[PDB]
RNA sequence: UGGUUCGUGGAGCCAUGGGGGAAUCUGGGCGGACCACCGCCUAAGGCUAAGUACUCCGGGUGACCGAUAGCGCACCAGUAC
RNA sequence: GAGCUAGCCCUGGCCAGGGUGAAGCUGGGGUGAGACCCAGUGGAGGCCCGAACCGGUGGGGGAUGCAAACCCCUCGGAUGA
RNA sequence: GAAUGCCGGCAUGAGUAACGAUAAAGAGGGUGAGAAUCCCUCUCGCCGUAAGCCCAAGGGUUCCUACGCAAUGGUCGUCAGCGUAGGGUUAGGCGGGACCUAAGGUGAAGCCGAAAGGCGUAGCCGAAGGGCAGCCGGUUAAUAUUCCGGCCCUUCCCGCAGGUGCGAUGGGGGGACGCUCUAGGCUAGGGGGACCGGAGCCAUGGACGAGCCCGGCCAGAAGCGCAGGGUGGGAGGUAGGCAAAUCCGCCUCCCAACAAGCUCUGCGUGGUGGGGAAGCCCGGGUGACAACCCCCCGAAGCCAGGGAGCCAAGAAAAGCCUCUAAGCACAACCUGCGGGAACCCGUACCGCAAACCGACACAGGUGGGCGGGUGCAAGAGCACUCAGGCGCGCGGGAGAACCCUCGCCAAGGAACUCUGCAAGUUGGCCCCGUAACUUCGGGAGAAGGGGUGCUCCCUGGGGUGAUGAGCCCCGGGGAGCCGCAGUGAACAGGCUCUGGCGACUGUUUACCAAAAACACAGCUCUCUGCGAACUCGUAAGAGGAGGUAUAGGGAGCGACGCUUGCCCGGUGCCGGAAGGUCAAGGGGAGGGGUGCAAGCCCCGAACCGAAGCCCCGGUGAACGGCGGCCGUAACUAUAACGGUCCUAAGGUAGCGAAAUUCCUUGUCGGGUAAGUUCCGACCUGCACGAAAAGCGUAACGACCGGAGCGCUGUCUCGGCGAGGG
RNA sequence: CGAUGUCGGCUCGUCGCAUCCUGGGGCUGAAGAAGGUCCCAAGGGUUGGGCUGUUCGCCCAUUAAAGCGGCACGCGAGCUG
RNA sequence: UGGGAGAGGGUGGUGGAAUUCCCGGAGUAGCGGUGAAAUGCGCAGAUACCGGGAGGAACGCCGAUGGCGAAGGCAGCCAC
RNA sequence: CCGAGGGUAGGGCCCGUGACUGGGGCGAAGUCGUAACAAGGUAGCUGUACCGGAAGGUGCGGCUGGAU
RNA sequence: CGCGGGGUGGAGCAGCCUGGUAGCUCGUCGGGCUCAUAACCCGAAGGUCGUCGGUUCAAAUCCGGCCCCCGCAACCA
């Protein structure tokens, strides 16, 4: 239930911001955190790398627990969903009857005061984790791991989710977020329903200054340069195209696919996307 | 205006220095020249 | 592919990044594709004075300069700036 | 060569004063319950006026300058990209 | 003898321009060979959120004193940031180091690269961040939290006493955090006093007064007092915090709870140690046994790690505390007291500037703190002034043209001109009042108007205090007074209507363009299944991202509203296990050279043989493209209709003489006395048109056009005056 | 072309006469008044506005008349832009 | 008070038939379609047949001239 | 003091009029097609939606005022 | 006298390049079907190729000149 704004500056007009409504804490586990270390898109030879990047908000990382099969049959208490900003999910803090703490993504519908458990002997229930194997055809996933004990890669951001649609031999048969059809190994884990805040999707950032609180600087369209910049710049006046799209390097960038024809893992793709 | 030349003690040092210079094999050779030359200082002056 | 006078040329020889891969003198390489004949030479280990080059240094001599010349500097010059 | 300038990183600092008065909250009205209306409280915002600060709109001066981009009047932003 | 030749010398322009902010000068007395220019005294003016004071950076003796004036100083020079000499900077507590870590830098392990070298975990370095023990006065020509005085405090070593399972680079706690708004109580600072101290003063008409003027504090340990921050206790279990743990984390139990308790700060008090004005007469001395008290205002600072709200979700590590391991329990650590011990570097001076950056003693540039008072609604604004600092290193006259900056102007009032360029007008606050349209916020300070000083009288609420007086802050009514004029000086919008463009706040060609350009939220297409795509790199390695399709890259379009049509033949991209073409290689029909021969050696047809291309399809918010001629209706005219040629298909909606229209000042309407511009229409659109988007759109704009009102030296048309030249 | 700044305006003039007006005439299809056309004549005069960068031109209101050309399309070490 | 009949309504769940697409087998010269045709699809292996898989929508027989609701309207099956 | 009214400024309602533009009614013998009336030769009507020289066409759902 | 394209039955287009040939759709004329009209069905006519001049045995066709009509261009300032 995304929050609006009456228009009362011009920004206020399309603003849109989260409910925050099933956050229950509102600063972080001093001992789960560490500091995120800002590159402002540079690397270690200090250069660009992917443009437009720095100015935004000071943040501390959470350390996510995307493993799970640490604690194979020790239950654990939801005590607290709590704001993360280095990913659109809620994250969720975790009471171990062991008194250690993790924290999770939050999947949607998972409660404070419940209990949670990893395991093959795992009950189906919201917030478990179990190998892919143990989970009954049709069961609705997140936080899958793409390979065992690798560390849950897959349907991690807000309101996303994959579901079961068959086994066959070792692997499971899954549809992922974008609609592929893919062969995961059975014994990846994977836990159950869908990643929460569903609306994140619905947010309008309103106004160019939200852009930059996210470490987002502006973007400069190619027909906006010159030719020493782009294959688009130049032109007296205004001027379309005049060639195939093109990207800053001078690689097609409508419709041109770019996967690696020879990978590995093409054995293990079923179907492309969709839509 | 604002004009090129602010000095900075630490900048100088840190940029034209006789550390500077002898870590990089250019260095090396601005010193090896500015030796052959026979000038009567090697490197920048700064005081510390 | 490089080297040689050799720029693919009839293109050998010497060297070698990739593949294949011997023999111990009745063994092997060369004489400009290749074959025969006739000759020359012993690869895949190493070292070796002298004759040669140069002139920071010392001296000897100029049909060399003589303070705008001769080194950038005859002088407190790679200085002042 | 990034002691100028451009972007980013780490750590600090700065923004007189006044104006407008969002949400929420409380009370009241309303209804089957609501929506919703009124009053108070509240203090939001690339909100408004205006110094410092950051700018450089129009005009005039200057033009072997006070200055290899300055001076005077005027003018933009001033809790935010 | 010439090369805008090279180097040097010296002319010309010329006794010419200029001598660097228009803040400003005059006189007396000194000194000296020499005085507008040095010193002293009185008068005058300028700054005073600075043009005063304290830091930091940079500079490097420029500081103080004596003696000097050739050169330096835009004049002079006796003076000086100049020359010569001597002197001057004093720390356990201030700042940095013997402490911590940040980006980043470096880098045993390791990885990569022809060489040089590039990476790289831990670790090391790295600060204006963390951490950490000193405050007030006096003294020098020149240093002072440094010397001295008074009162405090820190670490290290060793000794004594009491206590304790002591012990760490290891485990844990803590350190440790944003933005806006903000409570209580204080301190800084300030205002007043009819109270307290003081050298004196009485003027020129009055005043010997509850008169004038001046000053009425500062630092301080233990103790107490106020105001705050931090903080549960006990017990049982225990598989987690990479060994252990009595610590921490988790579960249960009892008690405690807006507290209290223990702790830690700030402020006040405090033994004690200091300070102390005008005036006066030589920095000094007196004053002076100086007094040192009451009320008010009051922080952005302090208590602080305070409170609340909000989303964009807000360093690390050490010091410190707790836990234990090796070990050691003759030890070791904690607590209290005592003696001893305590190093290196900086410290002068300038510091919004004549000493720093600009070649200059250059109207420019330079980060942090303090920044007093009165009035003006507030304030760091504006005017004047305190303290303190200056009059800007050429002067004296004269009173032309012309130039700059400034003041006024009869009648007219935009007639000026490309243009109201420029300059007027308007101008703060209080009240009344306020339109189309609108996305319901806005448009709005709309427009337009009234008020504003002073005196007396009556009265309402608040803050401090005590409920009272006093002080202080908001006000309400009545009656009067003066001037041309009461935000009386200074600071302080001119307004409306209507188009084009761009939604909007933003950004830009440092130094001729600030815009309609870039950006922007938002819309669409497309690539990407994670060792992602993509980007930099020879590589290793990074970024992407400690992210995972509600994500990340690329592209176009550009809030929002209503919409975005037809063509896939060419180019692109996407799909197609057939077919055609196609390289190295495989295969070796059949040839050729040489040898007596075995053999050696060379050429080589068919056939098997990838990507790509060809071919078959798909695809427009992919590159792109979207017709011509002739005829037709019962007045004419025009063609709803028809005929035919061509295309891959012939431009739909909407809009149109347009930021696009050549002919063009198209035609008609409006506005004007008159309108090549403007506005509204029309439509033969040279040469609009739908995401290089089409048509609209409230609000917004130092954008560009057109009109009106107000007002004006812009102008008819010029005059006079001021100051710098 | 080792530089002769280029439209229009503004300011300041000066000159030619193929004369717009004023002065003197002849002819007239000149009744008068008022015209038409030609001849002499350059002394003087030859307005204010709307539009456009405009020159030019059209329009408004006047006028004795609202002349045409040259002077580097006169005049940027005089201004504008 | 005790009884009844009903596709009355809202939520969750869930069953079989059928069409389309995908994969595997098998198989060959047409399929589709109409008044008749052509476009389309098919040897790059279609149609017709079998096995498997995915997905959306609608509920055959019962069913009626039936039932329910104020009307619009309401139909597999289960429970609330 | 009130005060006719005059002046300035800004709103509300009504009437007349305007380049141009939208359809409407009417008009003896114009052009194009033939939607409706019979199963009108696709039963028609209908609310809405999109499209087309025109009547209309088509989608969705509804009515019998439908025929055999 | 800047560069292109075109002119052919009544209309709109082939034929031209490559000399010997005029073609296609509509329209017009005659007859059918119809109560009649259109549609539809069977037949028919009409063009010396803008013009003049040359080449050739022969010119719509090839080459020169003239007319008529459409289209493009006109830049540095
Ligand atoms: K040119
Ligand atoms: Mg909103
Ligand atoms: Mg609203
Ligand atoms: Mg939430
Ligand atoms: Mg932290
Ligand atoms: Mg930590
Ligand atoms: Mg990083
Ligand atoms: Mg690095
Ligand atoms: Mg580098
Ligand atoms: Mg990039
Ligand atoms: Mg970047
Ligand atoms: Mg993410
Ligand atoms: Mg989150
Ligand atoms: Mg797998
Ligand atoms: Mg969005
Ligand atoms: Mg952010
Ligand atoms: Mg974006
Ligand atoms: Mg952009
Ligand atoms: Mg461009
Ligand atoms: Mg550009
Ligand atoms: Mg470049
Ligand atoms: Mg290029
Ligand atoms: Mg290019
Ligand atoms: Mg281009
Ligand atoms: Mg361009
Ligand atoms: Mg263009
Ligand atoms: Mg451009
Ligand atoms: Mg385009
Ligand atoms: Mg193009
Ligand atoms: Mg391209
Ligand atoms: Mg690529
Ligand atoms: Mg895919
Ligand atoms: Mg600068
Ligand atoms: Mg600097
Ligand atoms: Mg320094
Ligand atoms: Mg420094
Ligand atoms: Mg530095
Ligand atoms: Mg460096
Ligand atoms: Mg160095
Ligand atoms: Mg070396
Ligand atoms: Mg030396
Ligand atoms: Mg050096
Ligand atoms: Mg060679
Ligand atoms: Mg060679
Ligand atoms: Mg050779
Ligand atoms: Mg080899
Ligand atoms: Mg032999
Ligand atoms: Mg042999
Ligand atoms: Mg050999
Ligand atoms: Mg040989
Ligand atoms: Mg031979
Ligand atoms: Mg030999
Ligand atoms: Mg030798
Ligand atoms: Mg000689
Ligand atoms: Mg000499
Ligand atoms: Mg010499
Ligand atoms: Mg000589
Ligand atoms: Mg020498
Ligand atoms: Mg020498
Ligand atoms: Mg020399
Ligand atoms: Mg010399
Ligand atoms: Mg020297
Ligand atoms: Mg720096
Ligand atoms: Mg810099
Ligand atoms: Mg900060
Ligand atoms: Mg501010
Ligand atoms: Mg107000
Ligand atoms: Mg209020
Ligand atoms: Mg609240
Ligand atoms: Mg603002
Ligand atoms: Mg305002
Ligand atoms: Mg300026
Ligand atoms: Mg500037
Ligand atoms: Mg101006
Ligand atoms: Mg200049
Ligand atoms: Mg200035
Ligand atoms: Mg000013
Ligand atoms: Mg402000
Ligand atoms: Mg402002
Ligand atoms: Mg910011
Ligand atoms: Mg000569
Ligand atoms: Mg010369
Ligand atoms: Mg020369
Ligand atoms: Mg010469
Ligand atoms: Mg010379
Ligand atoms: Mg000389
Ligand atoms: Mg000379
Ligand atoms: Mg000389
Ligand atoms: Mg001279
Ligand atoms: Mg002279
Ligand atoms: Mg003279
Ligand atoms: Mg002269
Ligand atoms: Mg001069
Ligand atoms: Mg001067
Ligand atoms: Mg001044
Ligand atoms: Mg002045
Ligand atoms: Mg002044
Ligand atoms: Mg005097
Ligand atoms: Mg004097
Ligand atoms: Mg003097
Ligand atoms: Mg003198
Ligand atoms: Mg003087
Ligand atoms: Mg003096
Ligand atoms: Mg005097
Ligand atoms: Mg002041
Ligand atoms: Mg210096
Ligand atoms: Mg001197
Ligand atoms: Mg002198
Ligand atoms: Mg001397
Ligand atoms: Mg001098
Ligand atoms: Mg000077
Ligand atoms: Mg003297
Ligand atoms: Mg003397
Ligand atoms: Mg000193
Ligand atoms: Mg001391
Ligand atoms: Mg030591
Ligand atoms: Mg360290
Ligand atoms: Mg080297
Ligand atoms: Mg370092
Ligand atoms: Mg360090
Ligand atoms: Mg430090
Ligand atoms: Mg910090
Ligand atoms: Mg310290
Ligand atoms: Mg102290
Ligand atoms: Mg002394
Ligand atoms: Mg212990
Ligand atoms: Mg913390
Ligand atoms: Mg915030
Ligand atoms: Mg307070
Ligand atoms: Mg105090
Ligand atoms: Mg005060
Ligand atoms: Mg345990
Ligand atoms: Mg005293
Ligand atoms: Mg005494
Ligand atoms: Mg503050
Ligand atoms: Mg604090
Ligand atoms: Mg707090
Ligand atoms: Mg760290
Ligand atoms: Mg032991
Ligand atoms: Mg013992
Ligand atoms: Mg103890
Ligand atoms: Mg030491
Ligand atoms: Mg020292
Ligand atoms: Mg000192
Ligand atoms: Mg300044
Ligand atoms: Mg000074
Ligand atoms: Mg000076
Ligand atoms: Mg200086
Ligand atoms: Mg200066
Ligand atoms: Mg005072
Ligand atoms: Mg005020
Ligand atoms: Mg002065
Ligand atoms: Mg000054
Ligand atoms: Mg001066
Ligand atoms: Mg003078
Ligand atoms: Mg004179
Ligand atoms: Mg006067
Ligand atoms: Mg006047
Ligand atoms: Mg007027
Ligand atoms: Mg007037
Ligand atoms: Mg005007
Ligand atoms: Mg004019
Ligand atoms: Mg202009
Ligand atoms: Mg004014
Ligand atoms: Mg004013
Ligand atoms: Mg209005
Ligand atoms: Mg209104
Ligand atoms: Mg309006
Ligand atoms: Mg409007
Ligand atoms: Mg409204
Ligand atoms: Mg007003
Ligand atoms: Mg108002
Ligand atoms: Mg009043
Ligand atoms: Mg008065
Ligand atoms: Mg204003
Ligand atoms: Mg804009
Ligand atoms: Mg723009
Ligand atoms: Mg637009
Ligand atoms: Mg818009
Ligand atoms: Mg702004
Ligand atoms: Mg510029
Ligand atoms: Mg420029
Ligand atoms: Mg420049
Ligand atoms: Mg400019
Ligand atoms: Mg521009
Ligand atoms: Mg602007
Ligand atoms: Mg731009
Ligand atoms: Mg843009
Ligand atoms: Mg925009
Ligand atoms: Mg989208
Ligand atoms: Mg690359
Ligand atoms: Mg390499
Ligand atoms: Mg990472
Ligand atoms: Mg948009
Ligand atoms: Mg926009
Ligand atoms: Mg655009
Ligand atoms: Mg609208
Ligand atoms: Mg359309
Ligand atoms: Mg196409
Ligand atoms: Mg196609
Ligand atoms: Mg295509
Ligand atoms: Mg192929
Ligand atoms: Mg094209
Ligand atoms: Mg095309
Ligand atoms: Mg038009
Ligand atoms: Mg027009
Ligand atoms: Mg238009
Ligand atoms: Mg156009
Ligand atoms: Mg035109
Ligand atoms: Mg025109
Ligand atoms: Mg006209
Ligand atoms: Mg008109
Ligand atoms: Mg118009
Ligand atoms: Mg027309
Ligand atoms: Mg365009
Ligand atoms: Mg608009
Ligand atoms: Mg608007
Ligand atoms: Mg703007
Ligand atoms: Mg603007
Ligand atoms: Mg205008
Ligand atoms: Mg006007
Ligand atoms: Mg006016
Ligand atoms: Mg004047
Ligand atoms: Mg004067
Ligand atoms: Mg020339
Ligand atoms: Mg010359
Ligand atoms: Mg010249
Ligand atoms: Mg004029
Ligand atoms: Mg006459
Ligand atoms: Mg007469
Ligand atoms: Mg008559
Ligand atoms: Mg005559
Ligand atoms: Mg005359
Ligand atoms: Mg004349
Ligand atoms: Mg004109
Ligand atoms: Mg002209
Ligand atoms: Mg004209
Ligand atoms: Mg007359
Ligand atoms: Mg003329
Ligand atoms: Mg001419
Ligand atoms: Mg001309
Ligand atoms: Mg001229
Ligand atoms: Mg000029
Ligand atoms: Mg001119
Ligand atoms: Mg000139
Ligand atoms: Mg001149
Ligand atoms: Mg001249
Ligand atoms: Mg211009
Ligand atoms: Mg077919
Ligand atoms: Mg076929
Ligand atoms: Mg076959
Ligand atoms: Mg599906
Ligand atoms: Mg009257
Ligand atoms: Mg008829
Ligand atoms: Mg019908
Ligand atoms: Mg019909
Ligand atoms: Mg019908
Ligand atoms: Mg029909
Ligand atoms: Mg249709
Ligand atoms: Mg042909
Ligand atoms: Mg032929
Ligand atoms: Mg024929
Ligand atoms: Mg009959
Ligand atoms: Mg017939």
């Amino acid at each position: 239930a995304v929050k609006k704004f009456k228009p009362y500056t011009p920004s206020r007009r399309f603003m849109t911001v989260a409910d925050f409504s099933e956050i229950t804490k509102t600063e972080p586990e001093k001992s789960l955190v560490k500091p995120l270390k800002k590159t402002g898109g540079r690397n270690n030879q200090g250069r660009i790398t992917v443009r437009f990047r720095g100015g935004g908000h000071k943040r501390l990382y959470r350390i996510i627990d995307f493993k799970r099969w640490d604690k194979v049959g020790i239950p654990a208490k939801v005590a607290a969903i709590e704001y993360d900003p280095n990913r659109s999910a809620r994250i969720a803090l975790l009471h171990y009857v062991d008194g250690e703490k993790r924290y999770i993504i939050a999947p949607d519908g998972l409660q404070v005061g419940q209990q949670v458990v990893a395991g093959p002997d795992a009950p189906i229930q919201v917030g478990n984790a179990l190998p892919l194997r143990f989970i009954p055809v049709g069961t609705v996933v997140h936080a899958v791991e793409l390979e065992p004990k690798k560390g849950a890669k897959l349907a991690r951001a807000a309101g996303t989710s994959a579901q079961i649609q068959g086994r066959e031999g070792d692997y499971v048969i899954l549809r992922l977020p974008s609609g592929e059809l893919r062969k995961v190994h059975g014994e990846c884990y994977a836990t159950v329903g869908a990643v929460g805040n569903a609306d994140h999707k619905n947010i309008v950032l309103g106004k160019a200054g939200r852009s930059r609180w996210l470490g987002r600087r502006p973007h400069v369209r190619g027909a906006a340069m010159n030719p020493v910049d782009h294959p688009h710049g130049g032109g007296e006046g205004r001027a379309p195209r005049g060639r195939p799209p093109a990207s800053p390097w001078g690689w097609q960038t409508k419709g041109l696919k770019t996967r690696k024809r020879r990978k590995p893992s093409s054995r293990f793709i079923i179907a492309r996307r969709k839509k | 205006m604002k004009r090129t030349w602010q000095p900075n003690r630490r900048k100088r040092a840190k940029t034209h220095g006789f550390r500077a210079r002898m870590r990089t094999p250019g260095g090396r050779k601005v010193l090896k020249r500015r030796r052959q030359k026979g000038r009567w200082r090697l490197t920048p002056a700064v005081r510390k």
